[PDB]
């Protein structure tokens, strides 16, 4: 019932969420 | 008898042992007389 | 010893207390009211909040407002008469 | 505080602390601890005696 | 009655005591009659007649399971069950620490307290031991006194 | 290409890979002067 | 390394220096007790943490303390 | 190195404890090289960022899986039937007869059937659809990005928040109280009344519809007159079936009490009604401290204010504003003891008060949910205690509490350490007396000369509630009481209903056995107490180490000098806290699920009969209900039980395996390692290869910690197994 | 200074010896006069023969040099041991004697280092030391 597409939007809101991620964790380390 | 031999039956461990040994025959013959008291009779 | 100051609110004053009574800056807003107008008004309070809580005891589906906001001075009327007290010890 | 006198301790890191003890001698040189006292309790490192100031004993009645 | 039944009319307690019976006759029956295991057994069988009637007599309650159960809250109805038993732990329990303390002090004020403690002077231990009959009032007389609690001041103590 | 390929394509990835590069980026992090 | 530190509790016993596995303590002239001298920590870097200057020490709460800091291979006791 | 790059003493380091303990340290701000009180709360603050965008990705991804790989759709049709799948498997490693064994729930494909119960949650919060969920996920993936950016940003140098604002209490707590709590719950009634409760009745509330959908046929009419109680006129029927029209009313706030009949859980317009009421009330809170205006009172003035005339207290509360404001360690202690009071009354509450529908049917979800929050509310409170005592080696300073009730408290420590340890010594000399008294008679075979103490007290506690079992006719189990005569048209009605029906876990009838648990969980309470008081106290000083605080609050130890000085720090206090935490909290979820276990098989008999010795509890509990678990794989076969089986070992493992560190201590390990660093050196073809870290063994206080993260973990793991294998291989 | 030169105890080897890191870090050294050809015990393991005169022996660390001087010391009745520290650049050290006089006996010349003006009980609080540079003393 879960589209390809679907999951394709929830796979680049991931990514989006990663690098904020790892600029968060760059900040942090600072 | 001694008055060695006296101050080692009153030694601690000598009188540990004979106080409980005692004691437990005190509960021993108590409950071989009155057995199964589960309760103060009243 | 390196701790930065605690920020406190404004017009923040020291109520700490060793006397027999607090120092009235304890009541705030009712610091200047008068220990004969607290007595006055923990019993008016105490009454009025029993007799509305006497009015609602066998709670029913559809309770008055008023009566439910005047049995909220029963716990008022409390207060007040603690009030009564500090201001009488304080010299009112 | 005398020679054979009772003190209790008032030195906190004291294993002593608050515990009489007997004054075995006082030395007038001028050193820091002049005191010496000997306890009836030993202490942890087996020691029952030490050295204290004079601020630090005060005599019992 | 209080939540549960009487255990001297409770069936649960009736089958147990059945149940009981049983084994210990099974168990006689393999054994010759007039043996000493026979005697034994028999002798197991009134014992445990006796114990569950006096259970009955005794006006303990007993649950679904058969069993008798304790109320101990401190009605008087059931006082034997907890109370008076804990009374007279308390009175034993006060005598060994009042004359152990007694005996404390004693060695304390001696010449080797430590070889006193070891070895010890039974006879004064025995003193203590029928001092420590009326323990109540004694170690009451000894707090209003003031020989019983220590002043703070006087406590070693660990620094903050 | 359906999202049913995606656990065979991931778990090797997720469970062998990533530790692996994890790892060695770490030690080469954590043993450097 | 670890940091050893000496107090006016000291009687000069010496006990301290002579329990030392590694040589860290050394006697020096003092005033504030009865022997003269005090113990002092010269070569705290060979200090290995045993305390065993702490435990051949005879003043309530000792005038010897090691405090355990930062590791090194002397510290350690690292022979390789 | 520039591994530990917040300590130098540990970049400087020529071994591996480098390595470990910047693993260790990496949290400890206050003990990094050059951190200013700025520096540590701004980092503080970008790191709760993380951690809840961390929380959000976590349910997003379990939002996710349940609606790509999971059967929810076909769920919510038959949900007390169908097995709430909630992750596929794909192991490499799987055999055909493992892939057969898991493929269940209606699935075609090897998946694990959930057990944290979301499925229920999910479904009473008005979810109904995969693309319902789909969409949730999306949005905390998006809020968890939300919180990551802001978490960057306030670390930039123009958003860096000062200290003046991170100290300002008031109005945090004004916030915190009137928005984050009040104002949510009541935006939680909200949507419980928009959403949750026309989809319980069949009724499609969503983005596309809430707008046009009047909750209730009266609008907001009655609200804006002073008629409140329309809304609650004409609730669902009895014969209601949760999730379609058919018997539904038009009430969306109500105080019924009790359970909803078919979906055997609390009524969704009483948690609407309860969410809203508690919204106002946190909203009034919120306005009580004062901020930019002048209304408000100030904490410093009210705990200055607080001090008892007799002097009983001393100062009273004086310094305590400032103590508690600069000292992180002393709020993390009592955010961390309040939270784990509320996830054990979470626990106790949830199971004896279902709020999700058909929740009280899924045995294994409600045992899994229970132990879950047990644990953690054990865990939250030895950290609550740990950090206590961190704040008295730290941050307590005796001249700002200057005879003050924390100064008080240090005063008399000994006194309350003395009468802790001897009411602990009192419930276990006594418990454990009585428990061998029942197992020796009962041995003996005379069961009839058990020692069986009726809990009257619970009893009375539970008819005073309304329980009719035991006979006793006090408040609500009174017809005559005022308390009934009060509450007669309120609530009580469907609470009696509730409470003396056996069909639910609300107040479960309790017995000699449940008296003895009872009094061995309040022995393992003061026990762990024990411990950790007497950690935080002595802390800062003992007879034997009095100038502890200068160690600091995890040193090893201080020598053989005194006798032996092993464990003397509160980190040691912690670490032995902390068996005794998994001790109690084993014997808590022990009681809970046998409880349960009995009743479901509705033989609470055996649970009433063997729960009074230790061999009943041996053998009825344990022994016999491994059965299944033991039997997940077998020399003929296996099932979808053999992945609990064999964590089951795999927790009996790493506990074992914890043992040993917790035994063997470092000197022999040391010149094990170094014969082994001979050996590489002087072997050929392998001395061609060389550490960077010189090989030494662990340090004892590592050494410690390895060992009880070893322990807990095997623990933990071993209960999770045989709780869920035992429950879903008996049911 | 040390003499490189001076024979060693006619040890038999063992596998309690230094390692790469005496090589690398560094390697101590024990010089000591026997009146006679003595057996002793290495601090390493093993029985080894003191030389009639002067006897230089290696080992990896201080502990274990300052271990045979106590030995020496205690067992035989050898006080004229010296330890030195020898780096790869040769730059040996002179380390035990320092000032000819064993340190447990007082000595003129000598700097207290690490002695503090109170008891221990007079130390400042962590609380009093946070966030600033003071030191507990
Ligand atoms: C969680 C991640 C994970 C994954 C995805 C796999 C995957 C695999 N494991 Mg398992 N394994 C894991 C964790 C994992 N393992 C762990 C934690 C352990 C330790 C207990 C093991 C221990 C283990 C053993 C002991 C064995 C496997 C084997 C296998 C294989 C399955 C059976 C088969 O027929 O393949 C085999 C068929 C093949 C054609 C193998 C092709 C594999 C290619 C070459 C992989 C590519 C490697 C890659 C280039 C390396 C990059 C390095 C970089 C990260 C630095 C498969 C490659 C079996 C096997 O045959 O492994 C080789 C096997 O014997 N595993
Ligand atoms: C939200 C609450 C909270 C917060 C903000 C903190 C914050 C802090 N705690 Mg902690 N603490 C907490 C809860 C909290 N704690 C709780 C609940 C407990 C009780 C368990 C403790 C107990 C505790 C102690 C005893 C100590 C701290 C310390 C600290 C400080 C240093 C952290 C550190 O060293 O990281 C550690 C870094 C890590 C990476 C942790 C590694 C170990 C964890 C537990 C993982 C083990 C599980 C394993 C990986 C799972 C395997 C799975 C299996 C399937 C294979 C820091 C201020 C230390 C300190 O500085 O004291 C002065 C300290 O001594 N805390
Ligand atoms: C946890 C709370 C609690 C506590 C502390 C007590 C305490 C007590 N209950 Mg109990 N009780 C409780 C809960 C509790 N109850 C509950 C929940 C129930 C209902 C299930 C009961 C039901 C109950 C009954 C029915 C009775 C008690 C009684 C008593 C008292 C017995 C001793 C006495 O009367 O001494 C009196 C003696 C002296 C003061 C001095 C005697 C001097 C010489 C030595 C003789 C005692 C004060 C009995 C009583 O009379 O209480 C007033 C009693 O009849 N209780
Ligand atoms: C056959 C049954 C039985 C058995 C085997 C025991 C065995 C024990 N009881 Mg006892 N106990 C029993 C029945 C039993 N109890 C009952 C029925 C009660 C209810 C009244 C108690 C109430 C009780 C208490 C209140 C205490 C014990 C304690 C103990 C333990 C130590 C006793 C001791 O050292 O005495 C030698 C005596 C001394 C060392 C002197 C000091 C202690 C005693 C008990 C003081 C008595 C007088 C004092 C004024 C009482 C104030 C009580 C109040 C604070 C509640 C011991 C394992 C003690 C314990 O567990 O301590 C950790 C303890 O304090 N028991
Ligand atoms: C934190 C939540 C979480 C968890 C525990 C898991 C767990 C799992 N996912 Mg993943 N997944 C998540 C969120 C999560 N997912 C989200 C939000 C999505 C939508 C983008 C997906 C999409 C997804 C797919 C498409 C697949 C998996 C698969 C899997 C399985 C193997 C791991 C894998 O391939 O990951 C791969 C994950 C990704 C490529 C993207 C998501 C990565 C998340 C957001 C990382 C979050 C990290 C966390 C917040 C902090 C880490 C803490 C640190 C201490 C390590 C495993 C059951 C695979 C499988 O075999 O399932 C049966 C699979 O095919 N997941
Ligand atoms: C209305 C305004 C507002 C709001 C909404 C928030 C919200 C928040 N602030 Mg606060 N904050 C405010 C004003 C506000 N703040 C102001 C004015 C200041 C400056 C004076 C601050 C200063 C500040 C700081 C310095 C910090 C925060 C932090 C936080 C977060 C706390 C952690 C959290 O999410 O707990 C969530 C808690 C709840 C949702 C409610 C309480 C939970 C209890 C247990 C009830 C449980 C409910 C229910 C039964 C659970 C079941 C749900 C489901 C599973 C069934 C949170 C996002 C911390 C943070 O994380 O920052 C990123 C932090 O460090 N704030
Ligand atoms: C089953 C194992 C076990 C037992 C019995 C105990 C017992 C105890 N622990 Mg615990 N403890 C355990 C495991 C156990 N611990 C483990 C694994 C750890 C982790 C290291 C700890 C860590 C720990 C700490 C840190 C502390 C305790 C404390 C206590 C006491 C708690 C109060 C109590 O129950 O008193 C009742 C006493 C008992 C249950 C034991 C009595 C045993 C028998 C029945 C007595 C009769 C003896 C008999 C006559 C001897 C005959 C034999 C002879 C002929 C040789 C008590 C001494 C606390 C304490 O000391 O409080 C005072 C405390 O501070 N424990
Ligand atoms: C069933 C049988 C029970 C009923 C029988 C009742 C008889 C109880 C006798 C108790 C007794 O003799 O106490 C003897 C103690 C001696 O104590 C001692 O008194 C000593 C001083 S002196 O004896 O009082 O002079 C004091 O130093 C010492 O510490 C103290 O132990 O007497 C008293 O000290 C006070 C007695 C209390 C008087 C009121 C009682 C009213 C009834
Ligand atoms: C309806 C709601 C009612 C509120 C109930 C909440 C608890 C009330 C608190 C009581 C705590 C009681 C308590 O802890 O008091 C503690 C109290 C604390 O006093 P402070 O030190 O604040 O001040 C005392 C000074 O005012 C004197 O210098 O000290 C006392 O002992 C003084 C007398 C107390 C009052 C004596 C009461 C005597 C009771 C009479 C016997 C009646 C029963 C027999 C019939
Ligand atoms: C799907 C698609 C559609 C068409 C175009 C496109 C090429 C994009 C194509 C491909 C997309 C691809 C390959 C997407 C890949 C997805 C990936 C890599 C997803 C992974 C997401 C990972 C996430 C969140 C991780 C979150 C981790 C967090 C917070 C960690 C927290 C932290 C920790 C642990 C330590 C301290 C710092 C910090 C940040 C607080
Ligand atoms: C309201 C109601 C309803 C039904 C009838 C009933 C009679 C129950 C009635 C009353 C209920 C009441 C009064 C309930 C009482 C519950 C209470 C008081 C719970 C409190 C629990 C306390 C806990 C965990 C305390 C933990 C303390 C900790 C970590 C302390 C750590 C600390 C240490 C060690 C050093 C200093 C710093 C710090 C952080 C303070």
């Amino acid at each position: 019932m879960i589209s390809d597409t679907q999951i394709f939007v929830a796979l680049i809101l991931a990514l989006v969420s990663l690098v904020l991620a790892i600029r968060l964790g760059t900040a942090l380390y600072q | 008898m001694d008055s060695n031999f006296l101050k080692y039956l009153s030694t601690a461990p000598v009188l540990l042992t004979v106080w409980l040994s005692f004691t437990a025959g005190l509960v021993i013959e108590a409950n071989r007389f009155f057995p199964d008291m589960l309760y103060f009779p009243m | 010893a390196g701790y930065s100051p605690v920020p406190s609110p404004d017009n923040t004053k020291e109520t700490y207390w060793e006397t027999k009574a607090p120092s009235s800056q304890v009541l705030g807003i009712g610091k200047d009211v008068s220990s004969g107008n607290y007595i006055v008004a923990s019993v008016v309070a105490a009454v009025v909040g029993a007799a509305c809580t006497g009015q609602c005891i066998p709670l029913t589906v559809s309770p008055n407002p008023v009566f439910i906001l005047g049995s909220f001075l029963l716990p008022y009327s409390w207060a007040l008469h603690v009030a009564a007290w500090i201001q009488r010890n304080n010299g009112k | 505080v005398k020679r054979g006198s009772q003190v209790r301790i008032l030195r906190k890191e004291s294993y002593w602390y608050q515990d009489v003890g007997t004054v075995a001698t006082i030395d007038t040189s001028g050193i820091r601890y002049p005191v010496v006292v000997r306890f009836e309790k030993v202490s942890y490192s087996g020691v029952n005696t030490n050295n204290f100031s004079l601020d630090e004993v005060v005599e019992v009645v | 009655v209080a939540g549960l039944t009487p255990c001297k009319d409770s069936k649960d307690f009736q089958r147990r005591l059945d149940g009981s019976v049983k084994k210990l006759k099974t168990r006689l029956a393999k054994y010759e009659k007039g043996t000493p295991p026979a005697l034994a057994l028999e002798k197991q069988i009134e014992r445990t007649q006796a114990r569950f009637e006096r259970y009955g007599k005794a006006g303990l309650l007993c649950g679904t399971d058969g069993l008798p159960h304790l109320i101990t809250d401190g009605r008087w109805s059931h006082s034997g069950e907890f109370v008076i038993p804990g009374l007279f732990f308390l009175y034993i329990a006060g005598w060994i620490g009042w004359v152990g303390r007694s005996y404390v002090l004693f060695a304390r004020e001696s010449d080797k307290p430590t070889e006193k403690e070891i070895i010890l002077d039974v006879p004064a231990a025995l003193s203590f031991v029928s001092t420590g009959f009326i323990w109540p009032v004694s170690a009451f007389k000894e707090f209003t006194s003031g020989n019983l609690i220590a002043d703070e001041s006087e406590i070693t103590v660990s620094p903050r | 290409m359906t999202a049913a390929y995606l656990p065979s394509i991931l778990v090797p990835l997720i469970g062998l890979i990533f530790p692996g590069f994890v790892m060695g980026f770490a030690f080469i992090y954590i043993e450097q002067e | 390394s670890h940091a050893v530190k000496v107090y006016d509790t000291c009687i000069g016993c010496t006990q301290c220096v002579r329990a030392c596995p590694c040589d860290v303590l050394e006697m020096v002239s003092w005033d504030g007790c009865k022997a003269g001298q005090i113990a002092s920590a010269p070569r705290t870097e060979d200090c290995i943490g045993c305390k065993r200057c702490e435990t051949a020490c005879p003043t309530d709460f000792l005038s010897v303390r090691v405090y355990l800091g930062g590791e090194t291979t002397r510290s350690m006791g690292l022979a390789y | 190195t520039k591994f530990p790059k917040f300590s130098q003493a540990l970049a400087q380091d020529p071994a591996t404890r480098r390595i470990w303990y910047g693993l260790a340290t990496a949290h400890d701000f206050e003990s990094h090289d050059g951190m200013t009180e700025e520096n540590l709360y701004q980092k503080i603050f970008a790191s709760h960022f993380g951690h809840l965008a961390i929380i959000f990705l976590w349910t997003s991804g379990n939002l996710f899986h349940v609606a790509w790989q999971g059967n929810f759709e076909q769920w919510v049709l038959n949900p007390l039937k169908v097995k709430p799948v909630a992750h596929a498997i794909w192991d490499p490693h799987f055999g055909q007869p493992a892939v057969k064994a898991f493929t269940k729930g209606g699935v075609f494909y090897p998946v694990n059937i959930a057990t944290s119960g979301v499925y229920h949650w999910w479904y009473t919060i008005g979810m109904r659809t995969n693309n319902d969920l789909y969409a949730g996920s999306l949005f905390l993936l998006f809020l968890s990005g939300v919180f990551l950016f802001a978490g960057w940003l306030h670390l930039q140098p123009k958003f860096r928040p000062g200290l003046s604002w991170f100290k300002n209490n008031e109005s945090r707590l004004n916030h915190h109280l009137s928005g984050l709590f009040g104002f949510s719950s009541l935006a939680w009634a909200g949507h419980l009344i928009h959403i949750a409760i026309p989809e319980a009745r069949g009724q499609h509330v969503g983005w596309d519809n809430f707008t046009k959908t009047l909750p209730h046929p009266a609008g907001l009419t009655p609200f804006f007159t002073g008629n409140w109680s329309l809304y609650a006129d004409n609730p669902d029927t009895a014969n209601h079936i949760f999730g379609t029209s058919e018997g539904s009313g038009s009430a969306i706030l109500t105080f019924l009490g009790g359970f909803h009949p078919q979906t055997q859980a609390l009524w969704l317009t009483d948690i609407a009604h309860h969410h809203l009421a508690i919204g106002v009330v946190f909203i009034f809170a919120g306005h009580m401290y004062r901020t930019n205006w002048g209304i408000g009172h100030s904490l410093k003035e009210i705990l200055d204010a607080h001090r008892p005339p007799g002097g009983r207290l001393g100062a009273g509360h004086k310094g305590l504003f400032e103590t508690i404001t600069n000292s992180l360690h002393f709020q993390l202690g009592l955010a961390l003891a309040s939270i784990g009071v509320i996830t054990s009354l979470v626990a106790q509450h949830m199971y004896a008060l279902p709020a999700y529908a058909f929740i009280a049917k899924d045995y294994t979800t409600q045992a899994a949910l229970y132990t879950h929050h047990q644990y953690i509310a054990g865990f939250l409170m030895v950290g609550a205690f740990a950090h206590g005592a961190i704040f008295f080696v730290r941050d307590y300073d005796p001249e700002q509490n200057k005879n003050n009730v924390l100064a008080r408290m240090l005063e008399h420590k000994e006194a309350i350490i003395s009468h802790l340890s001897w009411v602990s010594l009192f419930l276990g000399f006594h418990t454990l007396g009585l428990y061998i008294h029942n197992d020796v008679v009962v041995a003996f075979g005379t069961p009839e000369k058990q020692i069986l103490v009726e809990p009257v007290f619970a009893q009375w506690i539970q008819a005073s509630s309304g329980k009719a079992l035991y006979g006793f006719d006090v408040l609500l189990s009174s017809s005559n009481s005022v308390a009934t005569n009060a509450s007669n048209n309120i609530w009580l009605p469907g609470w009696l209903d509730a409470i003396n029906s056996g069909k639910n876990s609300l107040f479960l009838p309790i017995g000699p056995g449940d008296f003895l648990v009872h009094h061995a969980i309040a022995l393992g309470l003061h026990t762990t107490a024990l411990i950790l008081v007497k950690g935080a106290l002595d802390a800062r000083g003992s007879k034997l180490m009095p100038d502890k605080k200068d160690f600091g609050y995890s040193f090893p130890c201080d020598g053989p000098g005194r006798g032996g000085t092993c464990d003397i720090s509160a980190w040691d206090a912690f670490y032995l806290s902390m068996f005794w935490m998994l001790n109690t909290i084993g014997w808590v979820t022990f009681y809970w699920h046998w409880k349960h276990v009995t009743i479901w098989q509705g033989n609470a008999g055996q649970f009433n009969e063997s729960s009074t010795y230790i061999m009943g509890w041996l053998r009825d509990y344990l022994w016999l209900n491994s059965s299944p678990l033991i039997n997940g794989y077998n020399p003929f076969g296996m099932n979808s039980l053999a992945v609990w089986a064999w964590m089951f070992l795999f927790g009996h493992l790493i506990w074992a395996t914890g043992f040993m560190f917790l035994i063997s201590w470092r000197g022999y390990w040391q010149e094990l390692i170094e014969t082994l660093a001979w050996a590489h050196e002087r072997t050929p073809l392998a001395n061609l290869v060389r550490w960077k870290d010189k090989p030494v063994a662990l340090s004892i206080v590592q050494a410690r910690l390895v060992g009880l993260i070893h322990f807990t973990v095997g623990y933990v793991f071993t209960y999770a197994a045989f709780v869920i294998a035992s429950t879903t291989g008996k049911f | 200074t040390l003499n490189l030169q001076i024979p060693s105890p006619t040890f038999e080897g063992s596998t309690g010896g230094w390692l790469r890191a005496a090589e690398v870090e560094e390697k101590y050294a024990i010089t000591w006069t026997s009146g006679k050809e003595q057996v002793f015990e290495m601090p390493t393991g093993g029985a080894a023969i003191m030389r009639k005169g002067e006897n230089l022996l290696y080992l990896a660390r201080k502990e274990q040099c300052l271990a045979l001087g106590t030995q020496l010391k205690t067992g035989f009745k050898i006080t004229d041991y010296k330890i030195y520290r020898i780096f790869p650049s040769g730059e040996v050290q002179y380390l035990h004697p320092k000032d000819g006089v064993f340190p447990e006996k007082v000595n003129a010349g000598r700097i207290g280092v690490g002695n503090v003006s109170h008891s221990i009980g007079k130390n400042l609080n962590p609380s009093q030391i946070k966030f600033t540079n003071k030191s507990f003393n």
